[PDB]
RNA sequence: UACAACAUGUU
RNA sequence: CCCGUCGCUACUACCGAUUGAAUGGCUUAGUGAGGCCUCCGGAUUGGUUUAGGGAACCGAGAAGCUGGUCAAACUUGGUCAUUUAGAGGAAGUAAAAGUCGUAACAAGGUUUCCGUAGGUGAACCUGCGGAAGGAUCAU
RNA sequence: CGGCACCUUACGAGAAAUCAAAGUCUUUGGGUUCUGGGGGGAGUAUGGUCGCAAGGCUGAAACUUAAAGGAAUUGACGGAAG
RNA sequence: UAUCUGGUUGAUCCUGCCAGUAGUCAUAUGCUUGUCUCAAAGAUUAAGCCAUGCAUGUCUAAGUAUAAGCAAUUUAUACAGUGAAACUGCGAAUGGCUCAUUAAAUCAGUUAUCGUUUAUUUGAUAGUAUACUUGGAUAACCGUGGUAAUUCUAGAGCUAAUACAUGCUUAAAAUCCCGACUGUUUGGAAGGGAUGUAUUUAUUAGAUAAAAAUUUGAUGAUUCAUAAUAACUUUUCGAAUCGCAUGGCCUUGUGCUGGCGAUGGUUCAUUCAAAUUUCUGCCCUAUCAACUUUCGAUGGUAGGAUAGUGGCCUACCAUGGUUUCAACGGGUAACGGGGAAUAAGGGUUCGAUUCCGGAGAGGGAGCCUGAGAAACGGCUACCACAUCCAAGGAAGGCAGCAGGCGCGCAAAUUACCCAAUCCCGACACGGGGAGGUAGUGACAAUAAAUAACGAUACAGGUUGUAAUUGGAAUGAGUACAAUGUAAAUACCUUAACGAGGAACAAUUGGAGGGCAAGUCUGGUGCCAGCAGCCGCGGUAAUUCCAGCUCCAAAAGCGUAUAUUAAAGUUGUUGCAGUUAAAAAGCUCGUAGUUGAACCUUGGGCUUGGCUGGCCGGUCCUGGACCCAGCCGAGCCUUUCCUUCUGGCCAGGACUUUUACUUUGAAAAAAUUAGAGUGUUCAAAGCAGGCCUUUGCUCGAAUAUAUUAGCAUGGAAUAAUAGAAUAGGACGUUAUGGUUCU
RNA sequence: GAUAAGGGAAGUCGGCAAAAUAGAUCCGUAACUUCGGGAUAAGGAUUGGCUCUAAGGAUCGG
């Protein structure tokens, strides 16, 4: 209606923010950039619902206005910056560094990482072509684009980008038996290997996965992003969980076996 | 706007408003846990009805059916806590057999009158309204408080009641002057 | 203004429809250009995006391809000889797309003489031979003289086409959108496609 | 052969 | 027990001269504001710059003008939907004890009823052909 | 073999009268067309349509009302029989 | 909780409705009203009309400061700080409100863009064949002013840019074209032109059947990406901009160099979005049966227009397109959905309204600006309303917040504030009736007082029962105080107060039946009145008016209307049609619905998994084998399974269509169900819990979605096609004739 | 025998008299009806000149 939107009322947030009904009418709209609207998680909200340093979105102007806050390795002073997934999250003056990646649950957990991890980012490769003056270009899942990649890189395959420089490290290819985490769907998080990859012309790529535990489970390809060479090999750290899906009844049990 | 609040009825009255076995069964059950108004029994048989509901649901399922291991599991562990079920009942069957007194005889005020803390259980009532008594270190002046099986030993008089290790109340602190 | 919604006209069944909202900026048109020879008139447009049409109202000269030979040359349009949608476009010399034209034939005169050491239009004229006469043994280097013989061979074009030289005309169809593009270029009309269009202008 | 009709309301 | 006309009163709807009235939509035809495009035009203005004093010469450009295009609005005629006044006329229904008869219920004192056609204060009567839901399951 | 029917019983049906179908229908399902939804107003008004006309077909609403109705029982009554 | 009761009769069994009963995120109204928490609220009728105030503005060290502004005398006689005005930039297209229009439209779920535009964000991305830095306006400002009047503005005088308009600072070679001369059997050249990126056109790359007479990206798919040639263009842009620090080199020249940022700018990608778009799915109506094509209706070719596809429009041409499988027309007291109530199941009804989508800003239409609007707290015009006036003229749009009038059965303050949620800007600072806070507020919901305990005299048959005798208990209310808050108010904590008629006094409807509770007293006398229904009332009224007593629910209870269950009284599940309502007078007959049986059935071997038992191996766990049973898999029986090549995956050439059923991907929250959790309980919320701090710690589950679409096993059931004038199937290694790749 | 500002039957027994309409092409056309009509109902648009274009034929020759 006449142009854009720039307002995001509370209960049409996405669900993995863990966004309380009643605080208030209107939630943080996350701004255009690396990440989608539905698919990132705006800074505020990572540093006010989920670090709790800032108690209020002001205090998290207040934070982000001294060059506190990087992500992948650069400052932003955008309250909502769209950081999504695999970004590094920096903190200097606390020293600490984040990365957002999904857990089992659905969610983007915190996830402490090192220093020396926190140099570094995957990216899934979404597609390959020539560019001006003849020079070939990937595009990461997170809207970066990197000339002259290796001349195998293909789409589908996870690249490992220098955050310092931008530039490739070296990339998995897409095949079977590969670590993978998915991205999307009722699946959100959980770590398994490629099994089989079912093609469908036209239409839509099924991928057939398997956890550590030997559960089954298919997923869209457009889902998947491959994190590993091998099975218990990934390039990044795991959140605290492996991405391991357990039954109500065993959580159940873990937590009654850690509280009781 | 900000998003709407949920809010419940937690009570049903009877569709026949003249039935007078069960009009006399609800004023015997007044009249033995000392209850203010009929609502009162209504919102313990809501919460009896629907219990057996749940338990019946259940039970239309096999033994080895997950969501009966889980759900009936967890209703059977809510029943037994509040006391309601002794530790020799859990099986959904006897979740069947509840009747409203099982949930009357788990009200705070039916505790107090059954501990010795108050003589009839209108007096009961009358000093848990008056803030005399605390559940742990907490007063709780809600007749309905429904006390749970670790809870019932630690009920007993509040430290600043005149009844447990206080002051003296306005009427004698005007009648000590002479 | 002018409307390119579909809600205005009947249903695929014959059916009336009503009126849904009020007519959207995005879903404008607007006037024809009605692209005439004449003194260059170019005016701008500002369209959606903020992005830039001309709209040619009059023009002089084109962009024109000699497709057989790999050679396009800007020359002047005499006039327009064919229009398929309408004949009126023909008879008020209306430039748009895909309208036969006649352009001057002279700057691909001076190419072919240039690079083929020959001459076109089998015309031999009182002042027309002395030319072509001329042409054909004029001042020239030796090593010219033997790039033109390996170019000779294949120097002949098509009689249709070669016959049309001795008018200096040369047919040629639009292939720019004037109005839109703000220019006027095409390619001459060889083969088949000339034959065609011959054929349509002898009636 | 002939023969029309029977005020209101109950207990 | 019960039928209709008649008498008093009340309510609902119908027909009805008034080429009745109003409201909303669509629309032929005529007129047609104002934008937009286009065509000239040229208050004024800087010099494509050059003039012994400036003399040839370029760029910007307001009002206004031509031709189109979208088209508000008004006038007339048509059309669809909804509401609505009316002398008078013809019904329906309701309302303790008004009038006339007694048509039905018994073979209701001419068995009753159906269709059709006449007649008559009213119920109704009569002709023709049917039915038993008959007053005959039968000689 | 086809028919028009009839007699007995009550399988089974039904509110009963009664029914070899009105049975095989809460143990509810072979196929299919039409019709009804308390009593009146009303088969009326209106529009349409067919008819020479008489009329036929299609066909509302306002409003009104606590019953109207079916089958059987006992009694009473009959210008009904014994 | 898959439930019924009263009413037609003297009595009966039915049909059948009336009435009773319970619910409503369902409206109004009457009476009554103590406490805490939560919370709807001018939708219904009039998308009716509006006084007044407010609701949209915005500056960092980093665009423009000679304020005749304040401050500093300090790092400074070009400015230097702070800071109005104004120029420039951005926003004002978000939000908020409302539901009038709208019935294949909106919308929902699924698609598509190989059919397009896209500010901004985020990544990339350009050495191109006067320059120690170009102009000349203009605002603010001074001054002269005109009009009754407006956010009106005019002469005249100055003066800036990241405004406006121009303009060089650049590498190294190589490639293509013309080519004076020259060597001369095809060569060397002087001298000229063209090399980036944008625009436009034409033409070339953009590859891949295996034995005798050379290498290239993506896609399911392309004229895709990209590259090349020839030219083209009222020649796009490849920085005449700003703030901090200012270091390094010596060939000391006011030399050469160079750190962190601001703002820019071409193209691509990305993100935020738009615009069109596939499939399927809407209420009532035939007292609407044919509709569309004059003046686009359906399609074709070419063009124009658009951001782009398309009859979107134009020209020419054809005669098409929809329809009883309900088109077209009419009605809607119709915005759609997520959802809500009721609820055995199946259903019935509601959804203006907290979220999503659409549409509008009194009614129409047309536009400017801008990335984005056919914007209305923008402009233009007309219509209708409505305002000021000195009579010449000028100014408007509350379906934003509050408020008024009107309308009506029907709905609150012209309050406080940016503290929170969040949005906007040049921005850490400013703004926001968005939002939050309070006021009104018996919409709905949660919890929960209005009394408790003794002894005397009684009494009973050991306390179940009695008046009059005392002492305590306390929150309603008030108020220091702190807390709460932006400041308050309230809650919560709390000093001092705060109960005998504890007058600090509970009401609303009833007492013949349905239906719980009087034949007690007085009044009236078919009157007055009651009564949902049946009925009551005529001088002994359990029914009216009252008193007493009793009943039901209680801070709530009654009434009216709509609706749901009861209703198997709409019936597919699941009604009825001889006589209660209802079989067409009777046959023909199209659409619709529905339609006899039949085609691989039996047998054998091997073998995987689960349930109970002989082995028992019992710690509910499992073991050769056996008794059984169920559900799988493989071969063989004339054996169906596409055919050939690699050699149980990876390739070419094939493929009769469907219904049905299984399984998957995917499918916003809120709501529903449901796991955890002492909000003091509860409604709720998504919190929270611990060894006691420089901390640690579980969580914010889990199911339901699926008509339609996309994938996917089965082959019964019901269809669909085949070989009959054979124009029929296989010849792989059967032969020939032609012809193509 | 003509014309007449503004009004338009107020004139008069009465629109008497006069005015208005008028051909042709295309469009559109109600009540009612003896189904034949009413009907040119009502009521709209067009029309010159010039320069062109298209369509509609006859007789010969296979
Ligand atoms: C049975 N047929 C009757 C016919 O007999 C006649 O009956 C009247 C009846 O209508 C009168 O009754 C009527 O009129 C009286 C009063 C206004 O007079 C009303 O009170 C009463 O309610 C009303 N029904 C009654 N009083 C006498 C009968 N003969 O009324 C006409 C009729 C309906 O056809
Ligand atoms: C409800 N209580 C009952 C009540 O039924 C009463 O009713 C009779 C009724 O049956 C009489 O009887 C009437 O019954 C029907 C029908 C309405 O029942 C009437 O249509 C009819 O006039 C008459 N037969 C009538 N005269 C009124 C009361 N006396 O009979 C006595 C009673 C105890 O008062």
């Amino acid at each position: 209606a006449r142009g854009p939107k720039k307002h995001l009322k509370r209960l049409a947030a996405p669900s993995h923010w863990m966004l309380d009904k009643l605080s208030g009418t209107y939630a943080p709209r996350p701004s255009a950039g690396p990440h989608k609207l539905r698919e990132s998680l705006p800074l505020v909200v990572f540093l006010r619902n989920r670090l709790k340093y800032a108690l209020n979105g002001r205090e998290v102007k207040a934070i982000m206005m001294q060059q506190h806050v990087q992500v992948d390795g650069k400052v932003r002073t955008d309250t909502t910056y769209p950081a999504g997934f695999m970004d590094v999250i920096t903190l200097e003056a606390t020293n600490e560094h984040f990365r957002l990646v999904y857990d089992v649950k659905g969610k983007f957990a915190v996830h402490r990482i090192s220093a020396e991890e926190a140099a570094y980012k995957l990216g899934k490769v979404k597609k390959v072509q020539l560019g001006k003056k003849g020079v070939p270009y990937v595009v990461t899942h997170d809207g970066r684009t990197i000339r002259y990649p290796d001349p195998l890189i293909r789409a589908n395959d996870t690249v490992k980008i220098d955050l310092a420089t931008g530039k490739i490290d070296d990339f998995i290819k897409f095949d079977t038996g590969r670590l993978v985490m998915v991205t999307g769907g009722r699946n959100l998080g959980r770590v398994g290997v490629i099994v089989h990859r079912e093609k469908h012309e036209g239409g839509f790529d099924l991928v057939h996965i398997k956890d550590a535990l030997e559960n089954t489970f298919v997923t869209r390809l457009s889902n998947v992003f491959v994190i590993g060479t091998e099975a218990g090999k990934p390039w990044v750290s795991l959140p605290k969980g492996k991405g391991i899906k357990l039954s109500i009844s065993e959580e159940r049990d873990r937590r009654r076996a850690q509280q009781g | 706007p900000r998003a709407p609040r949920t809010y419940s009825k937690t009570y049903s009255v009877p569709k026949r408003p003249y039935e007078s076995a069960r009009l006399d069964a609800e004023l015997k059950l007044a009249g033995e846990y000392g209850l203010k108004n009929k609502r009162e029994i209504y919102r313990i048989g809501f919460q009896l009805s629907k219990i057996r509901r749940a338990a019946r649901d259940l039970l239309t399922r096999d033994e080895k059916d997950p969501k009966r291991l889980f759900e009936g599991n967890a209703l059977i562990r809510r029943l037994v806590r509040i006391g309601v079920l002794s530790e020799d009942k859990m099986k959904l069957d006897y979740v069947l057999a509840l009747k409203p007194e099982d949930f009357l005889e788990r009200r705070l005020q039916t505790q107090v009158f059954k501990l010795g803390l108050a003589r009839s259980i209108h007096h009961a009532r009358v000093l848990i309204t008056q803030r005399h008594i605390a559940v742990g270190k907490q007063i709780v002046n809600i007749p309905s408080f429904t006390v749970r099986l670790d809870s019932q030993k630690h009920i007993d008089f509040a430290h600043n009641s005149p009844y447990g290790g206080g002051r003296a109340g306005r009427v004698k602190r005007k009648n000590q002057g002479k | 203004g002018i409307s390119r919604d579909s809600r205005h006209k009947r249903s695929a069944t014959g059916a009336k429809r009503a009126q849904f909202r009020k007519k959207r900026k995005f879903e404008l048109g607007r006037q024809p250009a009605n692209t005439k020879i004449g003194p260059k008139r170019i005016h701008s447009v500002r369209t959606r995006g903020g992005n830039q049409k001309f709209r040619a109202l009059r023009v002089e000269t084109g962009n024109f391809s000699w497709g057989s030979e790999g050679v396009s040359r800007k020359t002047r349009i005499a006039g327009v000889v064919y229009h398929p949608s309408n004949n009126e476009l023909v008879r008020t010399n209306t430039l748009t797309k895909s309208a036969v034209v006649q352009i001057d034939a002279t700057p691909f005169r001076q190419w072919y003489e240039n690079h083929y050491g020959a001459t076109l239009g089998k015309k031999k004229g009182g002042a027309h031979a002395a030319h072509a006469a001329e042409v054909a043994d004029a001042k020239r280097s030796r090593k010219v003289e033997r790039k033109l013989a390996a170019r000779s061979g294949a120097a002949a074009i098509e009689s249709a086409v070669d016959s049309q030289f001795g008018s200096g005309r040369l047919y040629a169809v639009i292939s720019s959108r004037p109005g839109q593009s703000g220019r006027c270029d095409g390619y001459i009309l060889e083969g088949e496609e000339l034959a065609f269009y011959l054929r349509r202008l002898t009636a």
